[PDB]
């Protein structure tokens, strides 16, 4: 059975080096082209590298050249792609890719290229008013700020309340820093009577937050 | 560089429905080295189709490609609730290779206008130094939908960020968080805050509003 397995991924500075590796099985490794293609958080696929089977030719895309270099031990059936001078749009999931017109594909390495030290999170509450409410229907939400890096987990009420919960992409801020929001639509009804807590777990961190959300006037 | 447009951007189809996807090249595509991949949330992309025409091993026949030179054309004669993903076209025969910018195939569903929620800046976000003024709009379908920001009723531009939810598993339908954000000092200098939403689903625009302090 074909197996692409990368590593080496992580978090990395700008102007720092990282090296991805993909340890190739189950083919004959020295009879194809390999590839690196990458994908930025919630874009496209970008061509980054190929090397031909011997490694005697090696290709770039213009973001990349100068900067990255793509080789292959054919003896240990392993392709290599040395990233120096990493720049923050280097941020992307990079995969191992098998041949021409890519019919295998490793399951990709997260590398994450940022100034920011690992933060948790600020959380401020979107409490529910007149202003937030749609015929006998509320909407609440708490901000969850300035943490670094991906991901926070957002539940509410400890994972019992499910139905109507909407959790936006995280967007990543000139701080190096992400912020997202939670939300949830309730009956009008149950305000002041049921409690609403969001429960914010930011694992690289080691920290986690309640907030219990507040009905205004 | 080999400039590879896929058209159109989001296709909106039903099970059942036969979807189109285009790619067109800025040159001529050497030997129709044209490779067509299906590609779903949290998963690497797959092979669909190699060499303009063939089908990739383990690939339904309901996935056709053809064409050559400039024009290439992906068709999936009957969809399956499963087609629904993201497909990209690429090139290999000549470097760099690059692929298209991608075409969602999205699930139809009925107009669903969307119900809106605006968030004034809390206590605790103004202390931090920040206004940040909320407009939610939620479970609605299609995509489309504008929202302007109004700060005293002067339209407002390039101080908001807007996200988007995927399209909900049981629903169909989307959420938008747009955020305004002012300095705390800013915020302070303007009374009323309006969020104003045009949609398909809606007759007329509708304003969320709100007085500085009230
Ligand atoms: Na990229
Ligand atoms: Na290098
Ligand atoms: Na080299
Ligand atoms: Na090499
Ligand atoms: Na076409």
């Amino acid at each position: 059975e074909v197996q692409l397995l990368e590593s080496g991924g992580g978090l990395v500075q700008p102007g720092g080096s990282l090296r991805l590796s993909c340890a190739a099985s189950g083919f004959t490794f020295s009879s194809y082209a390999m590839s690196w293609v990458r994908q930025a958080p919630g874009k496209g696929l970008e061509w980054v590298s190929a090397i031909s089977g011997s490694g005697g030719s090696t290709y770039y895309a213009d973001s990349v050249k100068g900067r990255f270099t793509i080789s292959r031990d054919n003896s240990k059936n392993t392709l290599y792609l040395q990233m120096n001078s990493l720049r923050a749009e280097d941020t992307a999931v990079y995969y191992c890719a098998k041949g021409s017109g890519f019919d295998y594909w490793g399951q990709g390495t997260l590398v994450t290229v940022s100034s920011a030290s690992t933060k948790g999170p600020s959380v401020f509450p979107l409490a529910p008013s007149s202003k937030s409410t749609s015929g006998g229907t509320a909407a609440l939400g708490c901000l969850v700020e300035d943490y670094f890096p991906e991901p926070v987990t957002v539940s509410w009420n400890s994972g019992a309340l499910t139905s109507g919960v909407h959790t936006f992409p995280a967007v990543l801020q000139s701080s190096g820093l992400y912020s997202l929001s939670s939300v949830v639509t309730v009956p009008s009804s149950s305000l002041g009577t049921q409690t609403y807590i969001c429960n914010v777990n930011h694992k690289p961190s080691n920290t986690k937050v309640d907030e219990k959300v507040e009905p205004k006037s | 560089e080999i400039v590879l447009t896929q058209s159109p951007g989001t296709l909106s189809l039903s099970p059942g429905e036969r979807a189109t996807l285009s790619c067109r090249a800025s040159q001529s595509v050497s030997s129709s080295y044209l490779a067509w991949y299906q590609q779903k949330p949290g998963q690497a992309p797959r092979l669909l189709i190699y060499g303009a025409s063939s089908r990739a091993t383990g690939i339904p026949d309901r996935f056709s490609g053809s064409g050559s030179g400039t024009d290439f054309t992906l068709t999936i004669s009957r969809l399956e609730p499963e087609d629904f993903a993201v497909y990209y076209c690429q090139q290999y025969g000549s470097s760099p290779l690059t692929f298209g910018q991608g075409t969602k195939v999205e699930i139809k569903r009925t107009v669903a206008a969307p119900s809106v929620f605006i968030f004034p800046p809390s206590d605790k976000k103004l202390k931090s130094g920040t206004a940040s003024v909320v407009c939610l709009l939620n479970n609605f379908y299609p995509r489309e939908a504008k929202v302007q920001w109004k700060v005293d009723n002067a339209l407002q531009s390039g101080n908001s960020q807007e996200s988007v939810t995927e399209q909900d598993s049981k629903d169909s339908t989307y959420s938008l968080s747009s955020t305004l954000t002012l300095s705390k000092a800013d915020y302070e200098k303007h009374k009323v805050y309006a969020c104003e939403v045009t949609h398909q689903g809606l007759s007329s625009p509708v304003t969320k509003s709100f007085n500085r302090g009230e």
